[PDB]
């Protein structure tokens, strides 16, 4: 067992040393949230703008250091309206006088940051009760939390990658990990 | 859990404690890194191992068993589950509820006159 | 016109019918073309074979509905088609009364352009816009089913209903009082049915082929299969190789729709060439982010610290009288044994003195959120509560969406 | 016939009586240490005894860990350290598990059949205990 | 570990019962146990139990019938009042009582 | 001596050292204020008592018993 008298120096040895040998997150978490929350392959792309513009952090500066991973058209406007042709068409209207001719402005206005920011209309106040106030603040966790594996979600056996980190329990795992989850190796 | 390990470090504080131990641990088929707890680091601290040095732990008693350096080859998973099975007759429970002595009691057999309602 | 018309909006699907039947109908609120351009209507997505590839437009968005065109169209559509729809019939709708659901947070332009467009081009006599929480204090009006999950154990309206509401577009936590929802209260959940399928399609493409693809298989699949944990995960996690089911893939030219089979029924004994996904871990995995969201590695905060909130900061007496009537209403929640882990989780986290009691509807409860409007309009308040064309003419248009139909009225 | 109270929660409070005021005897401190019986139904702050306390110490519990105790008897036992804690080790000897459901306060009856000579073994000699 | 199995259940203390006076001899005498046992006060509880069902049944006479109802006290400003004040007198009571 | 104490005042802080504090001690039909010596003092350090509380002291050996 545990020798009674040990060898004990003064210079290298102490007695807590003991070895011997032979922000950018949450970011990556809205962004993946955001991009799974996203199905078209060609909604992919532009998607980000849409996070930098609700964040308020540079579009280009996140995108270069961040890596993830139209609707409207006449056309289609003229076959939709030929697929129900067999009830159709509203009427629009218009008027004249100075309000009429300023809400030309308006009516028909096709504004769009991506969709629809792009005004002043919404205030920065009400902004930031639609945006900042709605979410929690305080309550960042009262459960507890669990980590499984990352491949199928055992438990039972946690051990983290040795080079990402990644948790792995079964051999299966791990040999799969290395060669596709594993970006470090 | 058994398997060849790579090297210790133990994270700790000079004069308040706070100790963090990390090893990592491998295997024919693992390469493994393990942040330990406090009990099993302050065994590692008990008895004297070094990085080539191959162990067995096992999760619910914490000891800790060595017996050869790179002598032993692991093999296989590092969660190996595997059974213990103990066999005993009813005199060794009989002697160990009789009395907490019980036990060096029955190593030395200075035991006696064991009250009935026990049995 | 005595009877209005009852139309509830979604971003998934839209939910609408006259005052007079009991069912609702049913259409879908989606254009989907196919790659080669050949665009499908809303209600005939179902109808069309290829299903490989379809890049679906809405004019909803992951918050509300932008192409006002478009949907225009889309409700000119269902509501002008007694061809298709049985039943149903609408010329041109003057005297027709409308009872219109939308959300409780409505942006004040898009609101404007909805009530104009609804106003001036559909002529709707009179109107009550308002979000479905404020209809659901008056389901003591009618007697009918109801069913109950107590969490411990193992006017014509009411007042103090705590309402849980979840869609496809997201999930929203509202407390009403007074038949007024308590709108500083009033939370979101940031998880919808669109990130539910997303990532049912990456643990696919991690555990199988890749199916980004495809988007109706994901649906299928999470609605004729997926279920919640009964008790926990890791009982489930043990179990989950008893829960094993096997679905078989719609083959393109002999089955649209595919079939899960079950390996405890040997009903189906007909053997397939077509190759069959087996699922077992999956299964419970994907409603047990509802309670720990950390599983899927996201940073959200949850359904428990969103309630604890919401009722922490809602005043004190209020709180045991909003936690005294839970209802679950949408489409999400007609997932198996999931309210009873509701009021399951809730007893263990509320205080010992409070009672637990969350009552559950049959089947879809969207559609018990249609029957709740529809019989709005039989009360008598209603009547009262509708407005009429002049009001929204002689006053501003303005005056009519942020008075009476305005969230910022009752902040 | 018997009866007994049951109590259970996790623990985060480790502190004595704080005695504001010192009325001139006390240089307020206590063998008592307050703990807020934290179970997710239930939460009260007790003054324990110190053989209780004494009993916590044997245990040698943490902040966060499921704590069963005894209003009469003060027993003290622990399922062990809570599953919020689990991740933080990679590997821990003590048993990483669930707080158990229930209230806090829970009263329960027995009526336990003893026969008479085990109660007179115990009166002429004391059965035994924790302490020195 | 296999003997450790849960005996509060069916374990009797039998110290809180007062019969292992054998060891009480060691830190008391005759004459205290003799004066602290005349003092046994009976109806210092009682009071307060007296005090408090008072307002118990005045409240249980009043909204009895619907707070005690989980229907009625399910939504109603004043009524799950009348309820939870009756829910603490009675924890009070038999808190008392015990 | 066998009687309900009222209250303690120490003055262990302004002048420390046994200062001699008085303490009053309360009967059904008799209440009285006893002084309390450095010895005395010590004796009180022991069996800590907060005041509101039975408590009996023998009149001979000084000894305090918390009832
Ligand atoms: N029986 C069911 N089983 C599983 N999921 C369902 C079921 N019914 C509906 N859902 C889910 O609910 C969502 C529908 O949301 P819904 O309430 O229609 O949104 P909206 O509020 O916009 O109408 C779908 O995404 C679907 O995945
Ligand atoms: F409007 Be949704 F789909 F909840
Ligand atoms: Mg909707
Ligand atoms: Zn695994
Ligand atoms: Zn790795």
């Amino acid at each position: 067992m545990k020798a009674l008298v040990e060898e004990i120096d003064k210079k290298t040895y102490n007695p807590d040393i003991y070895f011997t040998s032979l922000q950018q997150e949450i970011l990556q978490s809205d962004r993946r949230f955001m991009e799974l929350n996203t199905e078209n392959f060609s909604d992919l792309p532009n998607v980000p703008t849409l996070l930098s513009d609700l964040t308020g952090v540079p579009r280009d500066r996140i995108e270069s250091t961040t890596k993830p991973i139209w609707v409207l058209k006449p056309e289609t406007l003229r076959e939709i309206q030929l697929s129900y042709k067999s009830t159709k068409l509203p009427k629009p209207k218009r008027k004249n006088t100075n309000r009429i001719v300023a809400l030309k402005k308006v009516l028909s206005s096709k504004r769009n940051l991506h969709s629809f920011l792009d005004s002043a209309l919404l205030n920065l106040m009400d902004k930031n009760v639609i945006y900042h106030n709605v979410y929690n603040k305080r309550y960042f966790k009262v459960l507890p939390l669990i980590t499984t594996c990352s491949i199928c979600g055992g438990y039972d056996s946690i051990s983290s990658c040795v080079n990402c980190g990644n948790k792995i329990c079964s051999v299966s795992c791990f040999k799969l990990h290395n060669e596709t989850r594993c970006r470090n190796r | 859990i058994e398997g060849e390990v790579v090297e210790i470090q133990i994270d700790r504080s000079i004069t308040g404690g706070h100790k963090q131990g990390k090893l990592t641990i491998k295997t024919t088929d693992m390469e493994t890194i393990y942040e330990l707890g406090n009990k099993m680091i302050d065994g590692l601290t008990k008895e004297k191992v070094l990085a080539g040095d191959v162990i067995s732990i096992d999760k619910a008693s914490g000891k800790i068993t060595k017996l050869g350096r790179s002598v032993q080859c692991p093999e296989g998973e590092l969660q190996k589950r595997k059974t213990v099975v103990h066999t005993v007759s009813l005199h060794e429970i009989d002697v160990i509820n009789s009395r907490t002595q019980g036990f060096l009691a029955l190593f030395t057999g200075d035991t006696g006159e064991i009250r009935s309602e026990v049995r | 016109e005595t009877p209005p018309i009852v139309i509830d909006n979604g971003s998934y699907e839209i939910k609408f019918g006259p005052s007079t039947n009991k069912k609702p109908f049913r259409a879908l609120n989606a254009l989907a073309k196919d790659k080669f351009g050949t665009s499908y209507l809303s209600n005939h997505i179902k109808n069309i074979k290829d299903i490989s590839s379809i890049t679906f437009r809405r004019p909803h968005e992951l918050g509300q509905l932008t192409l006002w065109e478009l949907e225009s169209c889309i409700w000119d559509y269902c509501l002008f088609n007694p061809s298709e729809f049985d039943g149903f019939d609408l010329k041109e709708g003057k005297g027709h009364h409308l009872v219109a659901s939308e959300s409780c947070m409505t942006l004040p332009e898009l609101s404007k352009h909805a009530d104009q467009v609804i106003f001036e081009e559909y002529e709707f006599d009179s109107l009550f816009k308002s979000p479905v929480a404020v209809f659901v204090p008056f389901t003591k009006s009618y007697k009918g089913e109801m069913r109950t999950i107590s969490g411990k154990d193992e006017s014509d309206y009411h007042d103090f209903q705590l309402v849980i509401d979840s869609g496809f577009n997201c999930t929203w936590i509202i407390p009403v009082l007074k038949g007024i929802p308590y709108y500083k209260a009033v939370k979101k959940l940031d998880i919808g049915g669109r990130f539910l399928t997303g990532l049912l399609k990456e643990t696919l493409s991690f555990r199988h082929y890749n199916m980004m693809d495809e988007t109706i298989l994901v649906n299928n699949i999470k609605e004729q299969c997926l279920f919640v944990s009964p008790v926990s995960y890791f009982d489930s996690f043990k179990t989950k190789d008893k829960h094993a089911l096997e679905y078989v893939l719609p083959d393109f030219q002999t089955s649209f729709l595919g079939y899960v089979r079950n390996p405890r029924k040997e009903n189906v004994p007909l053997p397939e060439d077509a190759q069959i996904i087996t699922l077992t871990d999956e299964l419970f995995t994907i409603p047990e982010t509802f309670f720990h969201p950390e599983i899927s590695q996201i940073t959200k905060p949850g359904i428990v610290e969103a309630i604890l909130e919401s009722l922490s900061m809602l005043p004190e007496i209020v709180r045991p009288l909003m936690v005294g009537n839970i209802v679950c209403t949408g489409g999400n929640f007609n997932l198996p044994n999931f309210a009873q882990r509701l009021a399951a989780e809730l007893q263990r986290q509320l205080p010992t003195d409070w009672t637990c009691h969350v009552s559950v509807p049959e089947g879809d409860c969207a559609l018990f959120g249609w029957e709740v409007m529809s019989q709005f309009a039989k009360t008598d308040s209603y009547r009262k509560a509708r407005v009429t064309r002049e009001e929204y003419y002689e006053h501003g248009p303005d005056w009519c969406t942020k008075h009476r139909f305005g969230y910022q009225n009752w902040i | 016939k018997e009866t007994k109270e049951v109590y259970e929660g996790e623990v985060t409070e480790l502190t004595p009586e704080d005695a504001e005021n010192p009325l001139g005897g006390y240089g307020k401190t206590i063998s008592h240490v307050i703990v807020g019986l934290k179970s997710a139904k239930g939460t009260k702050t007790l003054r324990l005894d110190p053989t209780i306390y004494e009993s916590i110490q044997r245990e040698k519990v943490s902040i966060g860990d499921v704590i069963y105790i005894e209003a009469n008897t003060g027993a003290v036992k622990r399922v062990g350290r809570s599953d919020a804690y689990a991740t933080e080790f990679d590997l821990e000897t003590e048993e990483y598990v669930p707080l158990p459901k229930g209230e806090v306060h829970k009263k329960k009856e027995i009526v336990q059949d003893v026969t008479l000579h085990d109660l007179d073994v115990a009166n002429a000699r004391p059965q035994g205990g924790q302490d020195v | 570990k296999l003997f450790k199995k849960n005996n509060q259940v069916n374990r009797v203390d039998l110290d809180f019962l007062n019969l292992v006076f054998t060891l009480n001899d060691k830190d008391l005498t005759s004459y205290h146990a003799e004066e602290i046992s005349k003092l046994t006060c009976v109806k210092n509880f009682v009071e307060e139990v007296n005090k408090l069902r008072e307002t118990n049944k005045q409240l249980q006479e009043e909204f009895g019938e619907a707070s005690f109802l989980n229907f009625q006290d399910a939504n109603q400003y004043f009524k799950y009042s009348n309820k939870q004040k009756l829910e603490g007198t009675v924890d009070m009571l038999n808190f008392l009582k015990m």
